[PDB]
């Protein structure tokens, strides 16, 4: 007769760390760590993101001809913009304080583009000539869709002075610009006036632009330049513009309808045609591991992100 | 005690009661219920204490601004290497304590069958003991109540 | 007979937590986390704090009329200011790099007011009529206190040359302005040159300004913008102002007499007569704890603030 | 040993000895003395360790500087939670060793009683031991010194 | 217990046997050779784990980016008051079981001689056990195999 | 007979810390936390820093005529520079966007640089009169070695149209500047033309700058102001200068030939004629040891840093 105690072993080869002790073989072990990801960019629990596809957020907002097919995007989860968007702006220039107006986009999840100044509306000004080989479209001289170039009419300019009052129950992302010429016989050939500005004015903008004439390098064929601002107008205020020249003006623009968690995500992927809870930049992430370490910034419900390689926890005991 | 016994498959800890003809292992129900339990409330322990830590969020900077944006990467960066040692470390720690509550339980259950019997029974080494007769798969079982 | 070992046991119901376990009673347990704050704002270990009421920094230091109160303050130990304070720039417009300047008055504890260029001292310029409906005093027109702005006299508006030398001893805040017309008519009418500038020289300033005319909403009443500037002026060192129209000249300036630990708080509160080694934005604190979690931005000799509900330290037996 | 005694109020940890007519507690002054110098040295340390820790300053940014506004206010969160959790888990792990080196002393004086006299006595258990003759209130004393 | 042996030269832990004519210590080098392996392992522990640890870089500005300024430095300093106690802590836990880790190997080896030889001899204490013969420089060697 | 068990004790009076317990003496301990340096400015893994000595970035690069030492330097490992260097803009003024020039240089380690623009090249302007008292070398008055201040010549500054092309393989770095005047008589009598423009083009830069008229203090002597620009003119890239005034040109421009980790480090030191793996502004390391607290900011293959005093392990057991 003789009772005795002892344990459990098996002859698994999983094994675990310790503060003290590294690779210790254990009976079980529970993998807290999520490794995986599905590849590809889904919606956001039934919502679907704006995936820009070539395009950028300025070209998008804008209306670059190769980017029609975001005239009018419904609601959206998040963005996904490639790292380098070939279809940006197709007229070489700048947008003014564009990464402060992402910020903003970060935190929009809908517009509503509305039509402000018709352009059928310019009736001592030159309203659909203002294209360039810059921006083809179908095999043609095009131009931004959301804002008009305007130039003289029967060798002249006269000056602009046109109001906008937002009547709209919410902020309006306004859009317009300035042309910087090549040279002074091309200012008075498209402006007819030497010297020139553009003056606008709200409640708290208090801009004057005026021209600015260089030798530049040809950018998508082109030496000029187009500079674009933008503002947020609130409801009940009014946007008031003055310019004898070069002024590129607003059409259309933006009604904020709705703000909440959004984000710009930089990837390479296409639509997935796939649901989640949990985006990544390199794919979608569905399980109910505490943590992962697919990639830093993610949306959504997710695990708590690490950057370790493995982490395993003790359940059973030494093997 | 070298190594672990394979033949064992109910619970964690458990008695190898041997009598006069027969011969099986039998698990402690008392003890392996209490331990079930003990490693669930520590596992959960770490899911809920990590539940407030840093989440990366993008931001885009110009040519111009580099300097920020260096800040803003080195800062992010900072946070994801912090809470990535208090992650591992936490798991060290938790999986230190895990295995010495097994070797506390088994050598608590040593004890057990030796402490309870003090002039009857003399422990000879590796849990098994002595008598001054012997014992039946009734006298076996009777060392757990 | 029989002797046997044991421990203390009470009746208390007092709990504290482990890394394995929760909720364990104990005999004796030792709270190290302050809960409690007095709800007022206080001196901070004798020194009253500068409280701004309704006025905003701005308002303060270029003299908005409703913050008279203000025009000179004794030495502070913090300044306390409302998140929408009413009384901020009367005559609508902007400060030039505010929020630098709000960052070196948290370095700052006291102020001594001087007069640097009397009103009486403009011969040729029309001192005494710049005022406006939009920063009204006691039923009528008015305009900041420590600034000057001049109008044409006798339908001129000579070219100004004024110079200022910082004799003193300390570093001197100097403010000065432009005025934006709305329109050229408004611009000769006030000034009488159509075309205008404000030139500003120190050994590391140099700027050049111009008016900008532009059509703007009305705020508080007016359309017209004022744009304020500020610079410190060394001991010994000179600042040179020439304009011919637009200015919205110095008339007092401030001494930078003692520097130290200061802050800017926000908070809603006002003054509640007592003293205290802690502030916080939502009250004072009186304690011995090694942490609190009233609220993030002190200043004083505090405890460490957390985030926690709750933090007990076992000192006892379990019960 | 089940639970605690109420009747004892003197100290933490002590002896109840029970001669032939009498009955009452007693407080182990030699380690009840030791015990609060160990309480008192281990909540010191985390007054002292967590001096250096964030201090969140009031930074102000204007409409167009939104980026730098937000980097500011993760980057200041950022850190009260890592203190919050420092401060909290170091709490968790200063109360686990308390607890522990309670039932380290209070089984130390279980053995201290049992071991000082091997031949002469054996131990019952819950802490009381067995003899070869009775106990006074002289004797009961005894045990503590020799 | 009160104090260590000066005598003992060659180990840690080890056994002071003392015969009829002579007297001197050993070393017990089963345990001293587990030993030097325990320390070595947990300090290359302590230097592999915070290799990931916050650089600070110097960065510059001008005059009017004071607040800026002012962040950058409170983000360094903060990342360095975190690492700091992050490393200070470490060698307090370290510490803590390697003095621990003494005092367990001190008692395992009393438990030792005493446990081995039940009925034969019986522990009088500080290491020190009884017999029923006397023991010789040979006999003292016989209790480690 | 008597074997009886214990441990090791020696007469040393070292101390360690644990949680519970502090300055417990050990019989042996492991100090794991460096304290020392050589005091020194060493060669990186061989390769010597540049030590601008007396001279700022701005000196060195613009060419400062007391930087004259570094008109042509070497590869670096690092960049030294003093706090407050005194040989900085011997004219007054100030170097646009300085700091982020700094921080590209932080990622460089060796600059060639090149003759752009000859001096020789200047046909209908002055452009050996170009000095100022504010930049002396040899005991006269001199200038910035790697432009030119041009001014006008036979009472006449024909308008300037001058474009260089990028044909070299490397980025280059190209620096120009303006000068800014004290009036309009100095206007004229440097410049002939009352009302002057600078305009710089590349593929992205579209520049045009203006003079400032302002009355300033004399700063080394001069009240007169320099305001420098730089740019990063890519591979076949051209920059297209015109400008009727004001002009400070370029004549060398330095191409990027080694991009790499480097860093600009504020030190008061000299070269110590030394070679090390780890640099701290206030000395070299040369440890094993996995801690040091000498100094937060290092360069190379360094010990963590950390702000504690001491930091020893414990290894033998208690004495
Ligand atoms: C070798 C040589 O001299 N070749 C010229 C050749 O450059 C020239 O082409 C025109 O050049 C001008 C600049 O001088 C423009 O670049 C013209 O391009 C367009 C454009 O596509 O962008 C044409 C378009 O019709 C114009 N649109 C409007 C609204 O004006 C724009 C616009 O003027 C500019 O973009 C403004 O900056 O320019 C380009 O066709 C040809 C034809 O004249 O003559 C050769 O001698
Ligand atoms: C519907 C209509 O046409 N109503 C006008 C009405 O606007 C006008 O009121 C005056 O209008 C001008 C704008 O053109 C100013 O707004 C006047 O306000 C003041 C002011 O209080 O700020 C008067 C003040 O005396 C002026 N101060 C100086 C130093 O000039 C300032 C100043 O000009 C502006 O602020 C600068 O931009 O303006 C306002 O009274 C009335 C009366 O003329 O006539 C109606 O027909
Ligand atoms: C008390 C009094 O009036 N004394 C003047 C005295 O100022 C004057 O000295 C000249 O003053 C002018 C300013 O009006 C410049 O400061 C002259 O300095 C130089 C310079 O060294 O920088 C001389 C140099 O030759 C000039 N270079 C060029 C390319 O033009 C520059 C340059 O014009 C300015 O720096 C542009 O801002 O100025 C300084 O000698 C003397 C001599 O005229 O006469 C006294 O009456
Ligand atoms: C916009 O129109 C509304 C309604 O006509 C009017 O009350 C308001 O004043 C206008 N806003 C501005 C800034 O003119
Ligand atoms: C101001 O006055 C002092 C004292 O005479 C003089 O030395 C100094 O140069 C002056 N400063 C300027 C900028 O003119
Ligand atoms: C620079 O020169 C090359 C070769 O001569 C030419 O192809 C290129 O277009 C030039 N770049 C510019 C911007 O003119």
């Amino acid at each position: 007769d003789q009772i005795c105690i002892g344990y459990h072993a098996n002859n698994s080869t999983e094994q675990v760390d310790t503060i003290m002790e590294k690779n210790v073989t254990v009976t079980h072990a529970q993998d807290i760590l999520e490794k995986t990801h599905n590849g590809k960019l889904c919606d956001l629990d039934g919502v679907k993101p704006l995936i820009l596809r070539d395009c950028s957020v300025a070209g998008w907002l804008l209306g670059n001809p190769m980017c029609d097919e975001f005239l009018n995007v419904p609601e959206w989860s998040y963005i996904v913009e490639k790292i380098n968007p070939a279809n940006d702006l197709c007229y070489p220039g700048n947008f003014n304080d564009y990464e402060e107006l992402k910020h903003l986009l970060s935190r929009i999840n809908h517009f509503e583009k509305i039509q402000i100044i018709p352009k059928s509306s310019w009736s001592d000004h030159e309203a659909s000539a203002g294209v360039s080989s810059a921006c083809p479209y179908q095999g043609r001289s095009s131009f931004f869709r959301n804002v008009v170039w305007l130039i003289k009419k029967d060798n002249a300019y006269p000056t602009i002075k046109r109001s906008y009052n937002n009547t709209n129950q919410e902020d309006l992302l306004v859009l317009w610009g300035i042309h910087h010429p090549n040279d002074a016989a091309e200012q008075t050939r498209l402006y007819q006036n030497p010297t020139t500005y553009i003056s606008v004015g709200t409640s708290t903008l208090n801009q004057r632009l005026v021209p600015k004439i260089a030798t530049r390098s040809k950018v998508n064929g082109q030496s000029g330049r187009m500079e674009f601002f933008w503002t947020i107008l609130k409801p009940n205020d009014a946007i008031n513009f003055e310019s004898n020249g070069n002024f590129i003006a607003p059409e259309n623009a933006y009604k904020i309808v709705k703000k909440g968690d959004s984000t710009i995500m930089k990837s390479e992927l296409e639509y997935g045609n796939c649901n989640t809870k949990c985006q990544t930049p390199i794919g979608a992430i569905n399980s109910s591991m505490p943590f992962h370490n697919i990639h830093p910034l993610t949306i959504g419900e997710c695990p708590k992100y690490v950057k370790s390689s493995r982490l395993v926890l003790a359940t059973g005991l030494r093997n | 005690i070298e190594g672990g016994w394979q033949g064992m498959v109910d619970g964690w800890y458990g008695y190898h009661h041997s009598n006069e003809q027969g011969s099986g292992y039998a698990a402690d129900k008392e003890s392996t219920q209490k331990a079930i339990d003990g490693v669930t409330n520590k596992v959960n322990s770490i899911i809920d204490k990590m539940n407030t830590q840093f989440e990366a969020v993008g931001r885009e900077f110009n040519n111009l601004e580099r300097r920020i944006e260096n800040l803003n990467k080195k800062m992010e960066d900072g946070f994801l290497d912090v809470w990535t040692y208090n992650a591992e470390l936490l798991v060290l720690m938790e999986n230190e304590r895990t295995l010495d509550f097994h070797d506390s339980n088994v050598k608590n259950l040593y004890d057990k069958v030796r402490l309870q019997l003090r002039d009857n029974a003399k422990e000879l080494g590796n849990g098994c003991f002595e008598f001054y007769h012997r014992c039946d798969n009734e006298c076996m079982e009777s060392v757990r109540n």
